[PDB]
C-alpha cells in the first residue's frame, strides 16, 4: 500500500504544493545541482540588476546543516500541523483569499527584506502565520507533551522565546510578526471599527481559475437527445 | 462423487488410524489394514491406515486430532480420499523435537521416546508431518523433515533413524497440538453436546442464518458449583470453531477507577465486535451483577444499566455469542433474563462415579502408573470431589511419588536426566496417602446420579415389582400409545408397610430400571427447612427436579412432621402446615409433558394428613408385607455377595426358623457374623506373630494367612444373640388399616 | 571459556570475514603503519595510472576520530544485527547467491564512485543491504525500544532523515537506495513481471569455490526390535 501517497494526496494543492517545493529546493541546493552561491537574496545585487531569481529562491532554499536542522525540523512540523487547520478554518470557502493573503505576505516580506539586511524570507512568514492562526484561534489550551498545558494566543511570543535561545535572527522575526497584525487589522479590525478604508479587494483574473467550493458535484454526463 | 466425507472425532486414540463404514469400505474396494492417502484443504496431504467401525455412518470419518491438525482441517469440513497402495519401504528418516517442548531434557531422546513408539506398527510417514508422543512427565512433539524414499515411506525393522540437530522453530501455521479440546472434557458429554450444537449452527455458516432468517441465540448461561470446568467448555468450543476467544474477568473490570470501568467494557465488546465471529466469556457474572437489594452504592448500578444498554445494542451485524459464568442462578439480576438476552440456562452438575473416573483417566495420561494401582476404586470411593480437586490429586500424588528419589537425582543439572524419568512409577500407596491429607469441596450439596441398585439386589415382591413397573415403565416407554388414546398418568406413589422392610431399595431399583435420575429429600432436612430456616427451599428443589427430567424425586419419612407436631411443644406446627402447603402447591403445578415422578415412605399410614390423599396427588396406596418364604435366602445373598462363604450352615433352615423377620435384622445378622469372622482372624495372626518371636523361620510347611473361611460355629454364636425389632402389634395395627382401607372407603 | 571466541565462531563466514576486516583495518590506520594518503580510491589516479593498491581498501579503511565515532558504531552495529538475520532469512543454504550480491553491489558502487567524487565507500553499502533485508522482510513491525509499533520499509527513510541532520553528504545514501532498488528489481520483480531469465546468474566457478550446503545426516541407529 502507498501510505505516503495517501497522506500527501489528503492534503490540499496549494498546502501540498508549496510543502514540497520547500522540503525539494534545500535537498537540490544540497545535492550540489545549483551553487548556492546564486541563492543568497543580495540586496545591493537585486537593488542594481533585477535578479529575477532572488525574489523567489530566498522563501524556499535552506541551507540545512549540523547544529541548525533542528529549527528547520521543528518548523516544518508547525507547518504541516497548522497551515491545514487554517486553511479549512475559515477560508476553505475562499481559496483565493488565502491566496492572496499569501501574496500580500510575500510582497512584504521581500520588501522590507531588500530594506532589511536578512537573506532567509521563510522563518518570518512561517512565525507571522502562526501569529494570525492562533489571534483567529484564540481561547484555548497550548499542547505540551511531556507536561502541563498553557494559554492560547501567547503562541507567538512563545515561538519568539524559542527561536531567540536557540541560534539567533531575532530581528527577523520581530519583522517577521508585524505583517501579521497588520493583516488582522485591515482585514478584520479596521471593518468592524471604521470600514472606510477598502483597499484591500481580491481581483477576478485569478477568480476565473480558482473558483469557490461549491457543492462540488463530482462530474457528470450529457443525456442529449 | 462417493469420495468425500465428513470429519468427527474418533474413539481410538492411535495416531495412524481412521475409520470408515464398512458399506463404503466394501463400495471403495479397500480391505483392513489397507494404507491410504488422505488429502485435505489447503493442498495438504497424509498417509494413514483404515480399520473397521461399529455405528460410524456412511458418509463420516473417524480421526483423532493428530490427523486432523496435519490435514489443517477443522470438524464438520470434508475431505477427499484416495487409496494409494504402493507404498516403498523407507531407508533412513531424520527427525527433530520442537523448541518449546524439550526445554531442559537432554540425555538421548532415541532410547526413550522413538523405540518404543515406531515398533511393531509400522506407521505410515510423509514428509512435512507431526506427530505427538507421550513419555515421562510431559508430551513432545517431533517433526519429520525429510525423508528417502521421498515422500512416502513406512517404518520398517532395518531403518536409519537419525535424530540429532538443533531443534527447530515452531511454524505459524499450526495452532497447537497442546491446548484444550474435546479430548480433554469428561463426565459432561449431554450438555457439551447441546453446547456444541447450539454454537456450532451459527459460527460455522452465518450466511445461512442470513438467507433462511432465523434468529440466532445471542446469550447462553452456564451455572454451576465453583471448579467444575466452565471456562475449559467455552474456551474448548471457541477452540475447536475457530473464533476470537475474547475473556473479560469480573473482579479485573470492578478493580478500575470509577469512569474508566464502563469505557474498558465498552472497547472489549466493540473490539469483539470488529475481530470477525468471535465468542465473548465474562467470568464471575454476579460479581458485577448482583441482586439490586445486594448493591448499595452507585457505580454497581452504573455498571450494570451499561451491560444491559451494550446487550441490547446488538442486533444482527457479525454473529457474535455472549457467554456468561455464574455460580448459583438466583444471584443474578432478574433484569438480564428478558428475551433477547441471556436466556437459554445450560447446568453443569457435579461428576457421577463414570465422571470421576474418566477424569482421572485423562489426567494420568502422560503419568507411567504401574500395573498394580486400579482407578476403578479410587474413581468410586472419592464422591464429593470436583474436577479441580482431581487434578489437584493427580498433581500430588505425581509430586510425593517424585520425593522419594531425590537421591538418584542428587544435584545432577538444571536439565533434568531422561532415564530417571522413565524410572518413576506411581503405586497405589501415593494415591492413598495424597488422598488423606485432601479435603474435597462438594459436601452439602444434592447428589443427582443414577443408582446402580439392580433387580436381584432385591429378594421377593413380584406384585409390588410389577405394579412399579407398569406405573412407571408404560407412561414412557411407548409414549405414543398414551398420547393415543386419552389416559391420564399417575403422578405419584405411596409406601406404607413396617418399617425397614426396603423401601428405599425399591425406588432406588425403579430409578435404575427406568434409567432415569434420582434425588432423594430425607428426614433430618425436610425438619431443617421446617424450623429455623424457611420453606423457600422447596422451590429450588423441585426446579432442580424439573430441570434434569426424568426423574424419581423421593421424599422420605413424611410423617416425621406429624410425629413433630404431635407432643408437649404446640409451636412449630405452622411450620409442618408449610411443608404441607408447599409440597401441595408445587405438586400441583407440574404439567404432563414433564415426566417427573414423586414417591414418598412413610410408617403410620393413618396420621398423614387427608390433604394429600386425593386424585391429583399421591393417591396410590401399595402395602409391601413382612417377608416370608426363601426370598429372605435371596436377601441373603444379596448381602454375601462379597462376603466368601457359608460352607454347611444351610440358609434353608435358618429361612425356616427366622420367620417374623424384616431385611434389617438379617443384614444385622450377617454383619455380626462377619465381625467374629474378623476377630478369629486377628487373634489367629497375633498368636502367629507371637509365637515367631522365639522360633526364628521355624516353619518347615508353608503356610500363607488363614483364608477367610467362616465356619457354622460363627454363625450360630451370632444367631444366639438375636431378637426381632418388629413387635406382633404393628402388623396388626397395618393390617387393621389395610382392611379399613379396603372396605370404609 | 572466551565468550568473545565462540561469539565470533557462531558468525556465518562471510558475515564474520566482512566483520573481521571491517574492524581489522581501522586499528592498523590509525596505529600509522600506512599512511591515510595510500588508501582514498583516487579517481584521477585510477583513471591514469592503474595503482592497483586502492580497488578494495575504499570499503575498508575509516579515518574514525572524535566526530564520527557514534555513526561508525551504529553503523557496525546495524551490519551485525541484520547481516545475520538476512543470512538466516530465506538464505540458510546457497551463499554462492549472497555473496554474488555482495561483489555485484560492489562492482557497481565502485564504478559510480569513480563517476562522482565520492571518497568513503561503506555508508552505501551497510544500508543497501538493511534496505534490500527489509523490502523481502516487509509488512512486519519492528522499532527501538521507545519506539512502539512502526512498521517496516520505513526503516531507511528514518535513517535517511537522520544523517541528513546529523551529518551530511547524503548522495551516497541516496545512491545506495537506488541500487537496492534496481538489484530487487532485476532479481526479484523482473522474472515475475516479465517472465524473462535471469540476467544476472551465479557462475559454476563459485558453487565450485563455495558449494551450497545440502541436507546432513549424521549418524543414527537401527530400530531392530
Ligand atoms: N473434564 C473436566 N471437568 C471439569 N474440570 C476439569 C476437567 N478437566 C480438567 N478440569 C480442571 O478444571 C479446571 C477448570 O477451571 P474452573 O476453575 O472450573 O473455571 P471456573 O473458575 O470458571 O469454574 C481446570 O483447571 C482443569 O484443570
Ligand atoms: N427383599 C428385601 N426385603 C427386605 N429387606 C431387604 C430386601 N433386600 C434388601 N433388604 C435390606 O433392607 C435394608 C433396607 O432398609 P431401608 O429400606 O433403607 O429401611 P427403611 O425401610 O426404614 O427405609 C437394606 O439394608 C437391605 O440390606
Amino acid at each position: 500500500m502507498s501510505d505516503i501517497g495517501d497522506w500527501f494526496r489528503s492534503i490540499p494543492a496549494i498546502t501540498r504544493y508549496w510543502f514540497a517545493a520547500t522540503v525539494a529546493v534545500p535537498l537540490v541546493g544540497k545535492l550540489g545541482l545549483i551553487s548556492p552561491a546564486y541563492l543568497f537574496l543580495w540586496p545591493e545585487a537585486f537593488l542594481y540588476r533585477f535578479q529575477i531569481w532572488r525574489p523567489i529562491t530566498a522563501t524556499f532554499y535552506f541551507p540545512v546543516g549540523p547544529g541548525t536542522g533542528f529549527l528547520y525540523l521543528v518548523n516544518l512540523y508547525f507547518l504541516y500541523q497548522y497551515s491545514t487547520r487554517l486553511e479549512t478554518g475559515a477560508f476553505d470557502g475562499r481559496p483565493a483569499d488565502y491566496l492572496f493573503m499569501l501574496l500580500f505576505n510575500w510582497i512584504c516580506i521581500v520588501i522590507t527584506g531588500l530594506a532589511m539586511d536578512m537573506q532567509l524570507l521563510m522563518i518570518p512568514l512561517i512565525m507571522s502565520v502562526l501569529y494570525v492562526w492562533a489571534q483567529l484561534n484564540r481561547d484555548m489550551i497550548v499542547s505540551f507533551w511531556f507536561g502541563t498545558r498553557f494559554k492560547a494566543c501567547y503562541l507567538p511570543w512563545v515561538i519568539l522565546g524559542f527561536n531567540y535561545i536557540i541560534g539567533g535572527s531575532v530581528i527577523n522575526e520581530l519583522i517577521g510578526n508585524l505583517v501579521g497584525h497588520l493583516y488582522f487589522f485591515l482585514m478584520f479590525r479596521y471593518p468592524m471599527d471604521l470600514g472606510g478604508r477598502n483597499f484591500l479587494s481580491t481581483p477576478q483574473f485569478l477568480y476565473r481559475w480558482l473558483p469557490s467550493r461549491r457543492h462540488n458535484w463530482g462530474q457528470g454526463f450529457r443525456l442529449g437527445d | 462423487r462417493p469420495n468425500r466425507l465428513i470429519v468427527d472425532e474418533a474413539i481410538n486414540e492411535d495416531n495412524s488410524v481412521v475409520s470408515l463404514s464398512q458399506p463404503k469400505m466394501d463400495e471403495l474396494q479397500l480391505f483392513r489394514g489397507d494404507t491410504v492417502l488422505l488429502k485435505g484443504k489447503k493442498r495438504r496431504e497424509a498417509v494413514c491406515i483404515v480399520l473397521s467401525d461399529d455405528t460410524c455412518s456412511d458418509e463420516k470419518i473417524r480421526m483423532n486430532r493428530v490427523v486432523r491438525n496435519n490435514l489443517r482441517v477443522r470438524l464438520g469440513d470434508v475431505i477427499s480420499i484416495q487409496p494409494c497402495p504402493d507404498v516403498k519401504y523407507g531407508k533412513r528418516i531424520h527427525v527433530l523435537p520442537i523448541d518449546d517442548t524439550v526445554e531442559g531434557i537432554t540425555g538421548n531422546l532415541f532410547e526413550v521416546y522413538l523405540k518404543p513408539y515406531f515398533l511393531e506398527a509400522y506407521r505410515p510417514i510423509r514428509k512435512g508431518d507431526i506427530f505427538l508422543v507421550r513419555g515421562g512427565m510431559r508430551a513432545v512433539e517431533f517433526k519429520v523433515v525429510e525423508t528417502d524414499p521421498s515422500p512416502y515411506c513406512i517404518v520398517a525393522p532395518d531403518t536409519v533413524i537419525h535424530c540429532e540437530g538443533e531443534p527447530i522453530k515452531r511454524e505459524d501455521e499450526e495452532e497447537s497440538l497442546n491446548e484444550v479440546g474435546y479430548d480433554d472434557i469428561g463426565g459432561c458429554r449431554k450438555q457439551l453436546a447441546q453446547i456444541k450444537e447450539m454454537v456450532e449452527l451459527p459460527l460455522r455458516h452465518p450466511a445461512l442464518f442470513k438467507a433462511i432468517g432465523v434468529k440466532p441465540p445471542r446469550g447462553i448461561l452456564l451455572y454451576g458449583p465453583p471448579g467444575t470446568g466452565k471456562t475449559l467448555i467455552a474456551r474448548a468450543v471457541a477452540n475447536e470453531t475457530g473464533a476470537f476467544f475474547f475473556l473479560i474477568n469480573g473482579p479485573e473490570i470492578m478493580s478500575k477507577l470509577a469512569g474508566e470501568s464502563e469505557s474498558n467494557l465498552r472497547k472489549a465488546f466493540e473490539e469483539a465486535e470488529k475481530n470477525a465471529p468471535a465468542i465473548i466469556f465474562i467470568d464471575e457474572l454476579d460479581a458485577i451483577a448482583p441482586k439490586r437489594e445486594k448493591t448499595h452504592g452507585e457505580v454497581e448500578r452504573r455498571i450494570v444499566s451499561q451491560l444491559l444498554t451494550l446487550m441490547d445494542g446488538l442486533k444482527q451485524r457479525a454473529h457474535v455469542i455472549v457467554m456468561a459464568a455464574t455460580n448459583r442462578p438466583n444471584s443474578i439480576d432478574p433484569a438480564l433474563r428478558r428475551f433477547g438476552r441471556f436466556d437459554r440456562e445450560v447446568d453443569i452438575g457435579i461428576p457421577d462415579a463414570t465422571g470421576r473416573l474418566e477424569i482421572l483417566q485423562i489426567h494420568t495420561k502422560n503419568m507411567k502408573l504401574a500395573d498394580d494401582v486400579d482407578l476403578e476404586q479410587v474413581a468410586n470411593e472419592t464422591h464429593g470431589h470436583v474436577g479441580a480437586d482431581l487434578a489437584a490429586l493427580c498433581s500430588e500424588a505425581a509430586l510425593q511419588a517424585i520425593r522419594k528419589k531425590m537421591d538418584l537425582i542428587d544435584l545432577e543439572d538444571e536439565t533434568i536426566d531422561a532415564e530417571v524419568m522413565n524410572s518413576l512409577a506411581v503405586t497405589m500407596d501415593d494415591f492413598r496417602w495424597a488422598l488423606s491429607q485432601s479435603n474435597p469441596s462438594a459436601l452439602r450439596e444434592t447428589v443427582v446420579e443414577v443408582p446402580q441398585v439392580t433387580w436381584e439386589d432385591i429378594g421377593g415382591l413380584e406384585d409390588v415389582k410389577r405394579e412399579l413397573q407398569e406405573l412407571v415403565q408404560y407412561p414412557v416407554e411407548h409414549p405414543d400409545k398414551f398420547l393415543k388414546f386419552g389416559m391420564t398418568p399417575s403422578k405419584g406413589v405411596l409406601f406404607y408397610g413396617p418399617p425397614g422392610c426396603g423401601k428405599t431399595l425399591l425406588a432406588k431399583a425403579i430409578a435404575n430400571e427406568c434409567q432415569a435420575n434420582f434425588i432423594s429429600i430425607k428426614g433430618p432436612e425436610l425438619l431443617t427447612m421446617w424450623f429455623g430456616e424457611s420453606e423457600a427451599n422447596v422451590r429450588e428443589i423441585f426446579d432442580k427436579a424439573r430441570q434434569a427430567a426424568p426423574c424419581v424425586l423421593f421424599f422420605d419419612e413424611l410423617d416425621s412432621i406429624a410425629k413433630a407436631r404431635g407432643g408437649n411443644i404446640g409451636d412449630g406446627g405452622g411450620a409442618a402446615d408449610r411443608v404441607i402447603n408447599q409440597i401441595l402447591t408445587e405438586m400441583d403445578g407440574m404439567s404432563t409433558k414433564k415426566n417427573v415422578f414423586i414417591i414418598g415412605a412413610t410408617n403410620r399410614p393413618d396420621i398423614i394428613d387427608p390433604a394429600i390423599l386425593r386424585p391429583g396427588r399421591l393417591d396410590q396406596l401399595i402395602y409391601i408385607p413382612l417377608p416370608d418364604e426363601k426370598s429372605r435366602v435371596a436377601i441373603l445373598k444379596a448381602n454375601l455377595r462379597k462376603s466368601p462363604v457359608a460352607k454347611d450352615v444351610d440358609l434353608e433352615f435358618l429361612a425356616k426358623m427366622t420367620n417374623g423377620f424384616s431385611g434389617a435384622d438379617l443384614t444385622e445378622i450377617c454383619q455380626r457374623a462377619c465381625k467374629l469372622a474378623i476377630r478369629e482372624s486377628i487373634e489367629s495372626e497375633i498368636r502367629r506373630e507371637r509365637e515367631r518371636q522365639t522360633n526364628p523361620s521355624a516353619m518347615e510347611v508353608e503356610e500363607d494367612d488363614p483364608v477367610p473361611e467362616i465356619r457354622r460355629d460363627h454363625f450360630e454364636e451370632a444367631m444366639r444373640f438375636a431378637r426381632r425389632s418388629v413387635s406382633d402389634n404393628d402388623i396388626r395395627k397395618y393390617e387393621m388399616f389395610a382392611q379399613t382401607l379396603q372396605q370404609s372407603r
